[PDB]
RNA sequence: CGCGGGGUUAAGGUGCCGGAGUGGACGCUCAUCAGACUGGCGCUCAAGCGU
RNA sequence: ACCCGCACGUAGACGUAUAAGAAUAGGCUCCGGCCUCGUAUCCUAGCAGGCGAUUCCUCCGCCGGCCUCGAAGUGGCCGUCGGUAAUUCGCGUAUUGCAAAGACACGCGCGGGAUCAAAUCAGAUUUC
């Protein structure tokens, strides 16, 4: 036995992200939301068949809010002392490795985090098995 | 072919039969239906025609206005049970209530007779 | 309406020092249920004697049962229909065997051909002729008429309207 | 035990949900026969000998007259007709025996050379053989003995056009 | 945590009413009327009833 | 009471036009493939007149410029007439109404492939059902003839033709009901009669 | 030579979702029984599970046959339609479709 | 009027498009472009009108 | 049509069986009689359906002959061969254990070569 915690069933309202207004038209406008501001813009007065607002009622149990589909909370760790953290706290957080780490250095963390027992997200990163 | 009238029995829509005592409309008619058979039963009261189809059975000489004791002795004077019993409308609705009652074992013996019966009709066509 | 009932609605003024032991104004109010009866009693008190609801009271509301609910009869019933134009009388015949089930014929018949409300129609009496010839409309004297018997040509068989297609053409000598 | 809790790891509360004896349909006697609904071995008539407990059923469809061993299967998954078989002669201590819930359960060189090959299907066995035919044998005596019925448990129950399974007398 | 109707609940009705048990048992809710012959209606409310 | 079948070849003589196009709409949506024969035989309720004037009306609904694309186009076939009544129920913009319309075959006559097969009829829509004795009605295939339809006589030689082989039909049928019912009879004198009292306590 | 049909289902139409006028709930889905024509016959399927077959176009475990499975939960209207949830909603393009109504679970 | 699951309704509807009755009782109406508490198809012992 | 090389196997089958018409104030028929009701008729047994019998000349299917079908094309008779519970059995159906990648054959295709018959512009291209 060795997982993440006892957690209750991870529900999310909506999987799908809240696109801008016209933002599939216009190469100028990027898909990150913005709130429309136009008196008749029909997606502000909430028309039917028009885009939803983001809204405080689609927000994430408190109890699974940031936690991985394994059950355990990303803990971004950028050498071994943010690893040596999580020894009390191995069944609640999994390592994330920083994407500026290196290969020894990651080398490191992957081996004590293993000790310690708790779970790495990207440990298929720039290393590889000798025999 | 058949008319209403003070003595016709109709058939309603349960397998009951019921004489008409006196007609109100030309849609509605006062019927009593005194009998020994629960099934074949039918309480006194307005009967739509809508709702009933007329059976050639006939009682003779039916007082119009008869109370249910008049339409009993009638009834079983004539033996309107039995001439019921004989027609085709009863015969083909026993013959329904027998098939509605098959279980699968049932079932499985009457393909069974069917195709020793079948073989054997096979066999007189085959003489033919 | 619905299922009308006879109802004998009793009602009479309140009690006073000055008058006392009212004169208890009774009325027969064919009405579905006991509040309507109620209602349609004082509407006809308020019109009639010019007694209220707030100055009195419902002595008894009792259901009028039919003595022979099993014997066809005649009804004839006396009526003042409001219309566009004013008030009108009229009496009609109906061949039924209830004094209920002759009142809702009524109330279709007049709806059908008149377009007459509950509200604009005013059932002034409702008696039986008891005795033959007594009744004047010419359908209902067809019906009293000696030794009746017709047959029913046409008659179109109760199929089920969920059997969409059927195999064989149906006869309508049944 | 062993260790002290070394996590905050809260315990379950005290569940109020008690296990009670399952409470079989009327039509599921021993001996009543069987339609399965479900399974390999699909739409066969079997012969019930004991109701077990959650739901499942003990059924043997004589081997020799329809291929169905003494098997397992659950109650919501067949249909309980109106003919009951005689179990007169069936040793009830051989169908307790088969009835207990442990009768239908069960790093080398070798180890690594089969892996990725295929399993093989086991034979049966030579006492399980034995039970089959020790119950068959006073159960088939019983079914010929029973009018036209041995023809009836070798044939597989099917629908045809026209039957309405809602207004049938199973 | 959790509201229990106790028309559905027995339980929860023994709790919040302890006559429920003994209401049950001594069949209060099928009591029958006072036995003796029932005397017959006056003719004179049945003159009243079918009047004009 | 409630089939699915394969094909249910529809046989169109006193049928009303409206109603046994909504039954078949119905069942075109549903799933079921229908075929119907004898398309000029159906009945318009009112008289001639009336669906002559209707349709009059309707050729009169004419687009302005040349009539080759987006103009309305005047077929004037019984089944072509059938074809657009049950078109005008159907959801025909969406691809779910094409599919429901191309699982639809209508025909004059009684076509090769379909005269040797059972022709249902529809109780809901048939005429002497629905119409009032006293009424008047119409036929589609004379209201045809009436506006345009060049097509009738052909299909009465061998509509005629289709009755000459049914007669035929019959008079082998009267001859297999023969050897049949004699064979039934002659089988009830060798009935051995253990399976005939069964048979007859079992209902068949 | 058995020469005879195994069929232990009731054969289905899947005629639409449950719907309004002009909002269409996928989670629903309305289908029609052969020989269910009232409410009380409606009610002998009730809790009976549905399959969709169908084969889409490639083998997947030895063949392409590929099922959605799902419930009768309730009767519609008055002529036996019955509403029925599968795991997820069917595809539209089986509206006038063929599903195969089982007879498990069996209350019989 | 927060995001969902189940149940029940309001106004409006149950011939098809369109989910739900070619539901039931009583009458009337055939209109050479009836009428629709009609949008189209179409409907006439209605799929119209009054209850 | 051949020669080399390469590649892949259903807007909804599960018994997806059923031919006059004509009328609905009548039709059918054995000439006895029959008709609200297609709530009917056929067919429905065996490892997703085996072996050997007992026993039946009943049914189905494939090829030839005789003829039949044109409306948008098909069926009958005879003959050959194969299978064939109408009746009765001895064998195997299991641990798939309470419902959820081998070989052969037949086809649709390509990438080049030349094989007929043609088309377009002796000589260039294209087409099953």
């Amino acid at each position: 036995m060795v997982a993440a915690k006892k957690h209750v069933p991870i529900v999310k309202k909506r999987t799908k992200r809240f696109m801008r207004h016209q933002s599939d038209r216009f190469k100028c406008l990027d898909s990150a939301w913005r709130k429309p501001k136009g008196i008749d813009n029909r997606v502000r007065r909430r028309f039917k068949g028009n885009l939803a607002m983001p809204s405080i009622g689609y927000g994430s149990n408190k109890k699974t809010k940031h936690m991985m589909p394994s059950g355990h909370k990303a803990f971004l760790v950028h050498n071994v002392k943010d690893v040596e953290l999580l020894l009390m706290h191995n069944r609640t957080y999994a390592a994330e490795i920083a994407h500026n780490v290196s290969s020894r250095k990651r080398i490191d963390i992957i081996t004590r985090a293993k000790q310690l027992g708790v779970k790495v997200t990207n440990a298929k990163a720039k290393v590889t098995t000798e025999v | 072919w058949r008319r209403v009238e003070v003595g016709r029995v109709l058939k309603l829509e349960n397998g009951s039969l019921a004489a008409i005592v006196e007609i109100i409309d030309h849609k509605r008619v006062l019927a009593d239906g005194p009998s020994s058979d629960p099934k074949l039963a039918t309480p006194r009261g307005i009967v739509p025609l809508s709702r009933a189809l007329l059976t050639p059975i006939v009682i003779p000489k039916l007082p119009r206005g008869a109370r249910t004791g008049a339409v009993k002795k009638a009834w079983e004077a004539y033996g309107v049970d039995a001439k019921w019993k004989e027609t085709n409308w009863a015969k083909k609705q026993l013959q329904q209530e027998r098939r509605q009652s098959l279980t699968d074992f049932d079932r499985f013996k009457v393909m069974r007779l069917k195709k020793q019966r079948r073989f054997e009709e096979r066999k007189a066509l085959a003489k033919i | 309406m619905g299922r009308l009932q006879e109802y004998q609605v009793i009602g009479r003024h309140l009690p006073t020092e000055a008058n006392p032991n009212p004169a208890l104004y009774r009325m027969r109010i064919f009405a579905p249920n006991e509040v309507v009866a109620k209602s349609r009693f004082w509407y006809f008190l308020r019109g009639l004697k010019k007694v209220k609801k707030a100055t009195g009271e419902i002595v008894s509301v009792n259901v009028i049962s039919e003595k022979h609910p099993l014997k066809v009869k005649n009804f004839g019933i006396w009526l003042r229909y409001d219309s566009r134009s004013g008030t009108h009388n009229m009496y009609k015949e109906y061949r039924e065997t209830s004094r209920v089930a002759a009142v809702e014929a009524m109330y279709a018949d007049m709806a059908a051909r008149h377009r007459a409300r509950f509200r604009s129609i005013h059932i002034l009496k409702v008696v039986e002729l008891e005795k033959t010839e007594d009744v004047k409309r010419p359908y209902i004297k067809q019906l009293v008429a000696k030794n009746l018997s017709f047959p029913l040509p046409h008659r179109v068989p109760k199929i089920s309207t969920k059997k969409i297609f059927s195999a064989k053409r149906p006869s309508t000598f049944s | 035990q062993k260790w002290y809790p070394a996590e905050d790891e809260a315990q379950p509360k005290k569940v109020r949900k008690a296990v009670r004896p399952w409470t079989p349909r009327k039509s599921l006697q021993p001996g009543t026969v069987l339609i399965l609904l479900a399974g390999r071995f699909r739409g066969k008539r079997v012969v019930l000998l004991k109701c077990l407990d959650q739901g499942v059923l003990l059924v043997t469809g004589p081997f020799k007259i329809n291929g169905v061993p003494l098997r397992r299967v659950n109650a919501r998954y067949v249909i309980a007709t109106s003919v009951k078989v005689d179990l007169t002669g069936v040793d009830q201590a051989k169908i307790d025996e088969v009835a207990q819930p442990k009768y239908f359960t069960a790093a080398s060189e070798e180890a690594f050379f089969k892996q990725g090959e295929k399993p093989q299907k086991k034979p049966v066995s030579s006492t399980r053989a034995a039970d089959q035919k020790a119950i068959d044998k006073a159960l088939i005596a019983n079914i010929k003995k029973v009018d036209m019925l041995a023809s009836y448990l070798a044939s597989s129950f099917s629908l045809r056009k026209g039957d309405k399974p809602h207004l049938m007398k199973f | 945590v959790q509201k229990k109707n106790p028309l559905r609940n027995k339980q929860i009705m023994l709790r919040l009413n302890p006559y429920a048990s003994t209401f049950a048992k001594e069949k209060l809710g099928e009591v029958k009327a006072e036995e003796g012959k029932p005397p017959k209606v006056p003719a004179s409310f049945k003159e009243l009833l079918h009047e004009a | 009471m409630s089939s699915f079948e394969s094909v249910v070849v529809i046989d169109g003589k006193g049928h009303l036009l409206g109603r046994l196009a909504s039954i078949v709409a119905k069942q075109l949506l549903s799933g079921q493939k229908i075929v119907v024969v004898r398309c000029e035989a159906l009945n318009i309720s009112g008289e001639f007149f009336r669906a002559k004037l209707k349709y009059h009306a309707y050729l009169r609904k004419m687009t302005r410029y040349n009539p080759t694309r987006g103009g309305p186009f005047h077929f004037r076939a019984p089944s072509r007439i059938f074809y657009k009544a049950v078109r005008g129920m159907i959801p025909h913009k969406t691809a779910r109404g094409a599919a429901a319309l191309e699982r639809l075959k209508v025909f004059e006559g009684v076509p090769p492939p379909y005269d040797k097969k059972k022709k249902m009829v529809v109780p809901q829509a048939l005429r002497v059902l629905r119409l009032q004795p006293g009424r008047k009605y119409c036929t589609v295939g004379r209201l045809s003839h009436e506006v345009g339809w060049k097509y009738q006589d052909v299909v009465a030689r061998l509509e005629e033709r289709r009755k000459a082989k049914g007669a035929a039909y019959y008079e082998r049928k009267k001859l297999a009901a023969r050897q049949l019912s004699e064979a039934k009879k002659a089988a009830a004198a060798k009935v051995d009669p253990k399976v005939s009292e069964a048979l007859a306590a079992y209902g068949y | 030579p058995s020469e005879a049909g195994h069929r232990l289902y009731v054969k289905g139409r899947h005629l639409s979702y449950q719907r309004g006028r002009r909002n269409t709930h996928p989670k629903t889905s309305l289908i029609k029984i052969e020989g269910v024509d009232d409410t009380a016959a409606a009610n002998f399927y009730l809790g009976k599970r549905v399959a969709y077959v169908y084969r889409a176009q490639k083998e997947v475990r030895g063949t392409k046959i590929r099922v959605i499975w799902g419930k009768i939960t309730r009767p519609h209207g008055n002529s036996g339609v019955v509403r029925a949830k599968f795991t997820h909603p069917l595809p539209a393009r089986s509206f006038g479709a063929s599903v195969r109504i089982m007879l498990y679970p069996s209350s019989i």
